[PDB]
RNA sequence: GUAGCGAAAGACGGGUGAGAAUCCCGUCCACCGAUUGACUAAGGUUUCCAGAGGAAGGCUCGUCCGCUCUGGGUUAGUCGGGUCCUAAGCUGAGGCCGACAGGCGUAGGCGAUGGAUAACAGGUUGAUAUUCCUGUACCACCUAUAAUCGUUUUAAUCGAUGGGGGGACGCAGUAGGAUAGGCGAAGCGUGCGAUUGGAUUGCACGUCUAAGCAGUAAGGCUGAGUAUUAGGCAAAUCCGGUACUCGUUAAGGCUGAGCUGUGAUGGGGAGAAGACAUUGUGUCUUCGAGUCGUUGAUUUCACACUGCCGAGAAAAGCCUCUAGAUAGAAAAUAGGUGCCCGUACCGCAAACCGACACAGGUAGUCAAGAUGAGAAUUCUAAGGUGAGCGAGCGAACUCUCGUUAAGGAACUCGGCAAAAUGACCCCGUAACUUCGGGAGAAGGGGUGCUCUUUAGGGUUAACGCCCAGAAGAGCCGCAGUGAAUAGGCCCAAGCGACUGUUUAUCAAAAACACAGGUCUCUGCUAAACCGUAAGGUGAUGUAUAGGGGCUGACGCCUGCCCGG
RNA sequence: CUACCCUUGGUCAGGUUGAAGUUCAGGUAACACUGAAUGGAGGACCGAACCGACUUACGUUGAAAAGUGAGCGGAUGAAC
C-alpha cells in the first residue's frame, strides 16, 4: 500500500537544508542548538 | 597555472588500447575546463590537440577496518591528438 | 428564447437554456483580454475566507468600458459577443479612428448602430451622458457614483433605474431593488435596460453544471455536529432549539439588520428597501 | 529438534571441485505472453564489469554477487538541464502597519509541470555510446576573402527605450488524404525429408537514415491594386473605419502542407561459406545473392472542418513598419572555434517506498500471429524465466478444486455459498409512464461438415478469392458459439427522485450533496469572513448580483394561533 | 500520508442506443400527419485499462501494523 515518506530530493532541500533555515529567526535558532549540541550535520 | 593542472596520467587497459589510437588520459585538477586542458597540454609536450573529451567520478565509498570513508573525486580528461606523440611509459 | 431539453437523462428531465441568439460573433477580441487565475474563496494569507467558491472552467477577462471616456466621438456596434464573467452580455464598439473597447450591450442594440458620449450627445440606446442632462423619467444603467470612475450601479443582465426628478446638485433615482437614492449630477449613465433578459429563468439543471461555473457544495448547519454550528447535533432530526437560526459563526440570521450606523450615504438615501 | 522456511515444473548427461537437489555447459520439457517482455521518469547511489580467498552475509554452498584488490569502468556544439521566457507561488529598495520579534506590499527579481532551440546511418568493448571511430550533415561565433548598396539623412543595412502582428491554446464528432506496420502470391533464392503417402514442396525472402533537389494529396483566405487620417506618449514607408476596379474565379495570386521520385548509397548491409594454409576453421584480407507484385491499413495532415456551452494562460524567441543613427553593408568562400552539469547500474523492481532477496504500492511510451467487435478469451512468436536454497517419502484433519443415485430450500436469522443464465442471428415482447422509457421485459427458435446454385457482401474481373445471398440436397456424433470467456428472471411493498459523496483500518446506508423552492441580509470602501492592524477574499462582481438559514426532482398541495 | 484548493500537463479497448435537427415519401393531400434516409446528443446503457470497495472464502505469534482469491460498483465525467 502506499507509505508515509516518498522522497523527493528538490522538496528534500527546500523545506529543510541550509537557505531555508537561515531564512527565519526560528530556523536559525535550530541551526544554534544544532551546533551547540555538536551535531555532525547541521542540515 | 599549466602545470597544476595536469596531475597524472593515467595507466590502465583501456587508456593503453586509446594510446593504440592517438589518445592519451590525464587525471586533472577538478576545478578546470577542457579549453584549458587543450592549452595546457600544447604548452607542455608541444604537440597540437584535436579534440578533448572530459568526465567527473564521483567519490567512492571505502572501508579499512572500521575505518569507513570515501576517496577523493576524480576529473578524467580524455585528449585526441592531431600530430605528435608524447612518450610516456 | 429559452430552449428546453427533451427528457433523455434523469439528468436532463428539467433543464432548459438559452439559444445564445443574440451573440453573432463567437470569439473575443484578442488585445482586450487579461488573465483570471481562480482564488476560490482564499484571501493574501491563503486561508479560505468565502465558503462554496471552487474551480470551475478557465475564463478570461475582457476589459469593459465601464468609463465612457472618448467623447464627441461615435462608435459602431461591432458585434455582440457571449462573456463568461458577468451575466450580461457585451458589444465591441470601434470609434471613429480605429480604438475598439467593450461595453455593456443594451437590450435592442444592432450591429451597426452609433454610439457616443457626452453632454452634446442625445437620448437614445446607449449614449453615455451626465445625470444632469438626462430627461427625468427615462431608464438608464450602468450608473455612476462618484464622477469619473466608472459605472456601479445596474449592470447586471435585464437592469435599470430611472430618473426622478433633480435636487439641487444631486438627481433622484429609483433603484431595481426598489430604493430611492441621491446621486451626483455630474455622474455619468447609459441610456436603456441591460440586455440579455431571459438569464434569470434558465433552469441549471443537473448538479454537476453548477459545478462547471464554480460552486462547490453547500452543507446546512443542522447536520454538523456541535462544535461546528450552533444549529448541530442532537440525536434524531432536531428543530433549530434557539430563539432564533444562527450563522456558523454564531451571529442571528433571519431578520437583524446588518448595515452600520453612521455611513455617510445614510443622508443620501431618502427612501429604501431591501 | 517443536512452528515455520514467503505463491509458480522440472529431468537427465557432461564438467568443475576437498566436498554438488544447489555452480557452469548441453539437450529435452515447461511458464509469462496488453507481459514475470522492451524503453523513459522519479527515487537509490558503485549494487555495474573482471580476477581471486570468502572467517561473517544468503531462511544452502561458493565451487556468485550486493566482503577484498584494484583491472577498473561513465567521453556530447546537435540528447536531457544551465549561459533563454514567463504561470501558480515565493521574495521584494523606497512605502504601509505593528509591544518587540515581525506582517503586508510597488516596480523588480526568482520560479517548469508549459513556450523557444542545430544529427542521422553504420562499426566497435569485459564494462559507455545519437557522446568513441568512419561516413554524410546541420547550427552558431570570430577572422581573412572578393563584385555589389553607396547625400550616409536616405538607402536592401543599422534600428528603437517605438508600434502592429504572431506566438496563442476548450470539448465532442465526422469525412477524407498519406504513411508505419501486418498480407497473399513463382520475381528470386534453400532444400528434397524416412514411419504411410505426396513431391506446385517444404519454406523463406525482397532491404537502408538525418540532410538537399524536384513536386505535393489536401487545408485557410470581404481572395489582388488608389486617396485620406480624433490614434498607435513622437517617426513609420506598418497596424484600423470607409469611398472604388477584376469582385463571391481560386484560377492558382498568397501563406502554410502530410508525403512521394532522384541522387545520400554503385556505400552499408544482404536470405549468402562459394574464401583459407588461419583469428580453437567458429572466424574472415580477396571475390557476388534478388531490390518484383498485390491485398487491405493505426499514427500524422490539423482541434482542418462541423457542432456545442461551461466560452477555453502568459512572456520571450519570431515577422513586419520606422524614427533615429552611421561608411556599410552581406554574402559566399576559406579558415579557425564551439564552455559547464548529467551520463555506470537497478528502475511497475533482489538495487525505489514498505524493519526483510515482503504475494502490496509506484507517473509515461512501445506492444507480433491465430480467434474475435475487442487491448475480452484461449494458445503462441520475439524476449524473458523455471522462483531464487530447502528438498526426499506417503493416514485423521484443515484449506483450494471436481463428481454425485433419489429428492429439490425440506438448510438457515436469511437460498449465505454454489448451481443455473450468458456470444451471435431471427421471431416476439405486458402493466405503467414525466412519452424519454420500462426493454436485452418476459418468452420462442437457430448455429457442425460436404456438395450442388440461382446469387449475394461481392474478392467481383465472376461464379473462382474468403465470408455467404441464403436456398436446396446430403453426412456424422450423446452433444455443433462441441474448449475458454460473455445478463438469471418475474410479482409485490418500504425509503430515497436521479448520477454523485461518506466514517484511510468493523457502519456505503433511509445519512450528506444535488437541480428546484422559500425566507432573510446587503446600494458598493456592500453585507459576510480572515487579520491586532495594514492588507485581503467577496469581485477586477453590482439586487436577473452576492452572503446566511431551512427545505430538497416532479405532480397535487401547504390549515389554525402574533398571548410567550 | 491525508482534506480542500491554485497553476500547468496526461489518460480513457470495444460494443449499443439514437436527442435537437435536417431531408424525401407509403396514408398522402391544402405535406400532414408518420414511414424511410441522414445526423450524432447524453452527470445514457453493457463492458476491458484505470479508479473503487458490497458479499464471501482465506489469512489473524498473517506473505501483509488492512492483504490475496472469486464475484461486484463506476468506467466522457460533480471522472481519474
Amino acid at each position: 500500500v502506499k507509505r508515509t515518506y516518498q522522497p523527493n530530493k528538490r522538496k528534500h532541500s527546500k523545506v529543510h537544508g541550509f537557505r531555508k533555515r537561515m531564512s527565519t529567526k526560528n530556523g536559525r535558532k535550530v541551526l544554534a542548538r544544532r551546533r551547540r549540541k555538536g551535531r555532525k550535520v547541521l542540515s | 597555472e599549466a602545470r597544476d593542472i595536469l596531475k597524472r596520467p593515467v595507466i590502465t587497459e583501456k587508456s593503453s588500447e586509446a594510446m593504440a589510437e592517438d589518445k592519451y588520459t590525464f587525471d586533472v585538477d577538478t576545478r578546470v575546463n577542457k579549453t584549458q586542458v587543450k592549452m595546457a597540454v600544447e604548452e607542455i609536450f608541444n604537440v597540437k590537440v584535436a579534440s578533448v573529451n572530459i568526465m567527473n567520478y564521483k567519490p567512492k565509498k571505502k572501508r579499512m577496518g572500521r575505518y569507513q570513508g570515501y576517496t577523493n573525486k576524480r576529473r578524467k580528461a580524455i585528449v585526441t591528438l592531431k600530430e605528435g606523440s608524447i612518450d610516456l611509459f | 428564447a429559452i430552449k428546453k431539453y427533451k427528457p433523455i437523462t434523469n439528468g436532463r428531465r428539467n433543464m432548459t437554456s438559452l439559444d445564445f441568439a443574440e451573440i453573432t460573433k463567437t470569439t473575443p477580441e484578442k488585445s482586450l483580454l487579461k488573465p483570471l487565475p481562480k482564488k476560490a474563496g482564499r484571501n493574501n494569507q491563503g486561508k479560505l475566507t468565502v465558503r462554496h467558491h471552487g474551480g470551475g472552467h478557465k475564463r478570461q477577462y475582457r476589459v469593459i468600458d465601464f468609463k465612457r471616456n472618448k467623447d464627441g466621438i461615435n462608435a459602431k456596434v461591432d458585434s455582440i459577443q457571449y462573456d463568461p464573467n458577468r451575466s450580461a452580455n457585451i458589444a465591441l464598439v470601434v470609434y471613429a479612428d480605429g480604438e475598439k473597447r467593450y461595453i455593456i450591450a443594451p437590450k435592442g442594440l444592432e450591429v451597426g448602430q452609433i454610439v457616443e458620449s457626452g453632454a452634446e450627445a442625445d437620448i437614445k440606446v446607449g449614449n453615455a451622458l451626465p445625470l444632469q442632462n438626462i430627461p427625468v423619467g427615462t431608464v438608464v444603467h450602468n450608473i455612476e457614483l462618484k464622477p469619473g470612475k466608472g459605472g456601479q450601479i445596474a449592470r447586471s443582465a435585464g437592469a435599470s433605474a430611472q430618473v426622478l426628478g433633480k435636487e439641487g446638485k444631486y438627481v433622484l433615482i429609483r433603484l431595481r431593488s426598489g430604493e430611492v437614492r441621491m446621486i451626483l449630477s455630474t455622474c455619468r449613465a447609459t441610456i436603456g435596460q441591460v440586455g440579455n433578459l431571459q438569464h434569470e429563468l434558465v433552469n441549471v439543471g443537473k448538479a454537476g453544471r453548477s459545478r462547471w461555473k464554480g460552486i462547490r457544495p453547500t452543507v446546512r448547519g443542522s447536520v454538523m455536529n456541535p462544535n461546528d454550528h450552533p444549529h448541530g447535533g442532537g440525536e434524531g432530526r432536531a428543530p433549530i432549539g434557539r430563539p432564533s437560526p444562527m450563522s456558523p459563526w454564531g451571529k442571528p440570521t433571519l431578520g437583524k439588520k446588518t448595515r452600520r450606523g453612521k455611513k455617510s450615504s445614510d443622508k443620501l438615501i431618502v427612501r429604501g428597501r431591501k
